[PDB]
């Protein structure tokens, strides 16, 4: 969805 | 002795030094309180810390090569210090909070810049990645003040006032009346007679502001979700007045992922743009197209700040850190993964006379000296 978002591993 | 404390994401050890991938309260930073940081400065997944003596060591994820280390793959995940700028010291390193390229100022009025190349973001009249810094040739005879550092272009000003920018063109966020994307520093006509001594610079559809030393908040670049803060949506070229901020005594302004802030004199926090995911701090996820006061910290004297892609750290006259937004992974330092809807007092900080925050895409940083 919102693109400026961090993941994690 | 400044004692260093981190919190929020560390899946690519971008906190330096901690076990865990979700450090949900803030925590001390043995790695760089050791170094006796003046500046810190948080990039997409990577941290960058500015010492006493001039040098800069930076950590986290090495990907395009964002840390400027001379590699440009995998994570460095104890602080290293960035061998190519040891015979100059360093005034300020410049970062988006999602950004894969930095500049770093020195005192002498130099600047230096590395990471990704594309759109010409580096300066170096071409689109080459640097995996070490190199001194922007096109600024020698300028004595440079401050930099700023968004997610495709970069801006600089100089001690006389005027503001260069340069990279990506699009939507017109280097602000030069066309959107032509510019491979060397071009100054900024339209400030030309305004002493700009602050800008700041979004990523992805981006916005850029300046400030001049009469208090007066220019915006320009793109316009979603009001970000340039004079309503509606639409983008331009050129730099406009915030009108709104007049009169104000604005003395920071900073740029987050797709929203806007500006902290007074007075201690008072503007923000405005795009609302999702509590990034302004209003309680509601509603876009703010005209600037906002944060009412969450009214009678609270903020004296710094600090955004990353999601949230914002405040910190008071009384050493005291706030945070609102987003908490997938713990930034906002309230022990939890919650989202902060409005601004929150930071947990685990008490005695420590905190005196400046930085923030990451999804880290925090607070520090003291």
């Amino acid at each position: 969805k919102d693109e400026d978002k961090d993941e994690d591993e | 002795r400044t004692k260093v404390f981190v919190w929020g994401l560390n899946d690519k050890d971008q906190l330096g030094g901690l076990k865990g991938s979700k450090i949900k309260v803030p925590s001390f930073s043995e790695t760089l309180s050791a170094l006796n940081v003046v500046q810190v400065a948080g990039g997409s997944k990577s941290l960058f810390a500015v010492t006493v003596e001039g040098k800069v060591y930076a950590c986290g994820e090495a990907t395009n090569g964002r840390l400027g280390l001379g590699i440009s793959s995998g994570t460095v995940p104890i602080p290293r210090q960035i061998t190519a700028l040891s015979s100059y010291v360093v005034k300020k390193v410049a970062v988006h909070s999602g950004g894969r390229h930095a500049t770093a100022l020195t005192v002498d009025g130099k600047v230096f810049s590395w990471g990704e190349g594309d759109d010409g973001k580096l300066g170096h009249f071409s689109r080459m990645n640097c995996d070490k810094p190199r001194l922007i040739e096109a600024l020698k005879t300028k004595r440079i003040r401050d930099i700023a550092c968004g997610s495709s272009h970069s801006a600089a000003l100089t001690s006389s006032g005027e503001l260069y920018t340069w990279g990506l063109g699009e939507y017109g966020r280097l602000g030069h009346g066309d959107n032509t994307t510019q491979l060397k520093p071009k100054m900024v006509k339209v400030l030309l007679g305004h002493r700009v001594i602050q800008v700041a610079c979004g990523s992805r559809d981006a916005q850029t502001l300046a400030l001049t030393d009469e208090g007066l908040v220019f915006s320009w670049g793109d316009g979603d979700f009001g970000k340039l803060g004079r309503g509606g949506s639409e983008g331009c070229n050129i730099p406009q007045n915030i009108e709104r901020l007049n009169g104000q005594g604005v003395c920071q302004i900073e740029c987050g992922a797709q929203f806007s802030l500006a902290l007074t004199k007075s201690g008072v926090v503007w923000t405005w743009g795009k609302g999702d995911y509590f990034r302004l701090g209003h309680g509601s996820d509603v876009h703010v197209r005209k600037p906002q006061v944060v009412e969450g910290l009214r009678g609270k004297k903020i004296v710094h700040v600090a955004v990353g892609a999601l949230h914002c750290l405040a910190v008071t006259d009384s050493g005291q850190v706030y945070a609102w937004g987003d908490n997938d992974h713990g930034q906002q330092g309230n022990g939890t993964t919650t989202v902060n809807r409005k601004p929150t007092l930071v947990q685990g900080l008490e005695g420590q006379k905190i005196t400046r925050v930085a923030c990451g895409s999804s880290h925090s940083v607070a520090w003291t000296t």
